[PDB]
């Protein structure tokens, strides 16, 4: 009953195996709360030290992960909702577009390496490795657009491969895995005194579910029975530090935005329906008609409402009274009779909808959700917004970054180029950048080149007792003293 | 409460736990009515038995 | 046409039977039970069929 992983995916299993292994001998023990910050949800098991083939991995994983599973399933249907609504889908675009951009004959995002190393063979390794990771994307024609379901949801999965008989060579395309099906726990099955202090692995569990038993969309199918346990290694995966007030019940960039977002949209239903219902003229029209009982008193009814009708409509195609003849009445002259000698009959009017507005609370709430939605709210030179929208942006470059660091530091273990203790003890630094716009970075650097240069031409009366030069140029044009020396000694060789 | 400082507790598992412990004894027979012990805290050894 | 199935099963049991097989069976039991439904549908639609 003790079953193993669908052997498929055994090589990625045992290189899990073996990180646990060494995870175990750690000396990260003797601690109370679980060393654990963010992603794979914990849970607390039956401390069996070693029990945990598939049925009874299962059953912890599913009880940790069941009691809100069902709330990660609907904040994923609630942030697409929010994405399929517009100007919600606009400030989306706005951040997605610019995280990650594509140019006319320019380099993608890249990996920058900087830093010592044994031999730089390896930094050509890294790179031919890293142009591959993005093949296995297919980042440069879906990287945005992976990114954008990443920020939507605040989280992205692939399922990486294996030949698996020549494991080293089988890396290939990632397949980009929808949150939707995707389980993630760390369960603890040690105890000592007073709880389970021992080093924990947690195994970092992934669960695949089988039917597309839940859905967003109808088209949905039949009970998916039992699910697939997945090693880590497997998955490559990011996410954001977005976290609700419990567990790891992580959230969407557009979380905050839902509030809003609904509110907004009803806000506007209730000025169009506001302005609809009651447009047309409205009144009841009575007639009375002593000693008869409906099914027959309706006869004098109709002697007067079929009579009276005004059998018209409007065409909305052509903006139109249809078949009106003649073409307009200079009166509505009706009529009605009064079979007593008495005022009653009568016609009973209704209010209609008055243009009253004063339509301001919908602009108080549509800037609300505008700035929700994450700013500048410029969008309708170099300012704040602007700045903390680009550092905005390159923390969730850093997450999404993830992406391709899994996949290269895993490859060159896999293909065997580096160790993985190399890996861990080198970097310290292995950052990825992104190509940012040229149009932007030049008028950036140019207004900050004016004002430097117009410094320059303020010290220039009292430079020649009052400032030395290598000052000048350090502090005003904010050059470093081996950039000083350069162009010195370019400006010699300009001479001739 | 003196909770469980002054027992064994060894928590089990599953249900139905076990124990199992070994003896040294004599007579030909490790089992049988009569068998004799080797060792015990409160008895003197049979000290003629390998003896006389 | 209605059809159902109970199970309805005791939380000693499966208390129990996760230390033995590591199954909770909460999912053999569901599994077992949808599985029996979706079966005796195959038959119903098998056997009208042959019926008709």
């Amino acid at each position: 009953m003790k079953f193993n992983v669908l052997s498929l995916f055994a090589p990625w299993a045992k290189m899990d195996e073996r990180n646990f292994k060494d995870q175990e001998k750690e000396d990260l023990v003797s601690i109370t709360a679980p060393k654990l910050d963010d992603g794979a949800r914990e849970f607390e098991v039956s401390s069996n030290e070693a029990a945990s083939p598939y049925n009874a991995a299962f059953q912890t994983i599913f009880g940790s992960y069941e009691p809100g599973m069902k709330t990660t399933r609907e904040l994923i249907d609630t942030y697409r909702n929010l994405m399929n609504n517009y100007e919600v889908d606009n400030a989306v675009s706005e951040i997605v577009s610019d995280a990650i951009v594509y140019e006319d004959d320019t380099e993608v995002v890249a990996l920058n390496l900087d830093k010592s190393k044994f031999s730089p063979k390896i930094k050509n390794m890294m790179l031919d490795e890293f142009s591959d990771v993005l093949n296995h994307l297919s980042f440069q024609r879906k990287g945005s657009d992976h990114f954008r379901r990443w920020y939507v949801d605040s989280r992205i999965f692939f399922h990486k491969i294996i030949d698996p008989k020549r494991p080293k060579e089988g890396i290939k395309e990632l397949r980009r895995l929808d949150p939707r099906q995707v389980q993630y726990v760390r369960e603890i099955i040690t105890e000592t005194e007073a709880g389970t202090k021992i080093v924990k692995g947690y195994k970092e569990y992934f669960i695949y579910d089988t039917a597309h038993e839940s859905y967003a969309c109808d088209g949905r199918m039949y009970e998916a029975g039992t699910k697939i346990k997945i090693p880590k290694a497997a998955v490559v995966y990011a996410h954001s530090g977005l976290v609700d007030c419990c567990g790891k019940n992580i959230i969407g960039y557009l979380h905050r935005a839902v509030k809003p977002a609904n509110q907004l949209k009803l806000l506007e239903d209730a000025v169009v329906i506001y302005r609809i219902t009651r447009a047309p003229d409205r009144r009841v029209w009575y007639v009375d008609t002593g000693n008869m009982p409906a099914r027959k008193a309706a006869e004098h009814m109709q002697h007067v409402m079929n009579t009276m009708k005004n059998r018209v409509v409007y065409d909305a195609s052509t903006g139109k009274i249809k078949n009106q003849q003649h073409n307009m009445s200079m009166t509505e002259d009706y009529w009605l009779q009064r079979r007593d000698g008495k005022a009653v009959t009568e016609v009973d009017t209704l209010p209609g909808a008055d243009n009253t507005g004063n339509m301001e609370d919908i602009r108080w709430f549509r800037q609300a959700l505008y700035m929700a939605l994450r700013v500048p709210l410029s969008r309708i030179s170099i300012t704040r917004d602007e700045l903390t929208f680009a550092k905005f942006i390159r923390e969730l470059q850093h997450k999404f970054e993830e992406v391709f660091l899994d996949p290269l530091k895993t490859n060159l273990l896999l293909k065997g180029i580096i160790t993985e203790d190399e890996w861990n003890d080198e970097i310290n630094n292995i950052k990825i950048e992104f190509h940012r716009d040229s149009y932007f970075a030049e008028l950036k650097e140019a207004e900050i080149l004016e004002r430097r240069i117009n410094m320059l031409t303020m010290a220039e009366p009292f430079i020649g007792k009052y400032i030395s030069h290598r000052t000048a140029m350090k502090d005003i044009l904010q050059m470093t003293d081996e950039e000083i020396e350069q162009e010195a000694k370019q400006i010699e060789e300009e001479s001739k | 409460l003196i909770a469980f400082d002054i027992c064994g507790v060894q928590p089990m598992n599953s249900p139905t736990g076990q124990v199992f412990a070994l003896r040294a004894v004599y007579g030909k027979d490790p089992v049988a009515a009569g068998a004799k012990e080797a060792f015990h805290p409160m008895y003197g050894p049979d000290a003629m038995f390998s003896g006389q | 046409k209605s059809r159902q199935l109970k199970a309805a099963y005791s939380i000693e049991l499966a208390q129990d039977l996760r230390a033995v097989h590591g199954m909770d069976a909460d999912a053999e039991l569901s599994g077992i039970l949808a599985t029996e439904i979706m079966l005796e549908i195959n038959r119903e639609v098998v056997d009208w069929i042959n019926y008709s």
